[PDB]
């Protein structure tokens, strides 16, 4: 009982490999709403200039 | 360079007393070095600028 008298298990055997994921979870929040709503452009100068009517 | 003329007279016969010669000189410059540095930021590159690329 409870295992064999003289059998071979995994207490005895030194070679066993380890296991790992490869995977790394992160869920640290890092979404920006305000930037994502907004739009795109680009700039030539230090100073940018625009007009309203 | 040549040495300045001058008197030359000898009695006769008179087992010369062999002069001394003349030799040449040394003359010797040193190196000198020169240099010119420039550091220009990474801002001043990307705004447009007149009559430069």
């Amino acid at each position: 009982m409870a295992t064999p008298t003289n059998a071979v298990s995994t207490v005895e055997i030194n070679g066993k490999r380890e296991d790992l994921i490869d995977i790394i979870y992160n869920i640290a929040p890092y979404d920006t709403p305000f930037m994502t709503a907004i739009g795109k452009g680009v700039a030539t100068a230090i100073t940018h200039e625009w007009q309203t009517d | 360079e040549l040495r300045q003329p001058g008197k030359n007279t000898r009695v006769e016969g008179e087992d010369a007393t062999i002069k001394a010669g003349s030799f040449t000189t040394m003359l010797n410059n040193f190196c000198q070095i020169s240099d010119e540095t420039l550091q220009v930021t990474g801002t001043a590159d990307k705004v447009k600028k007149a009559g430069r690329k």
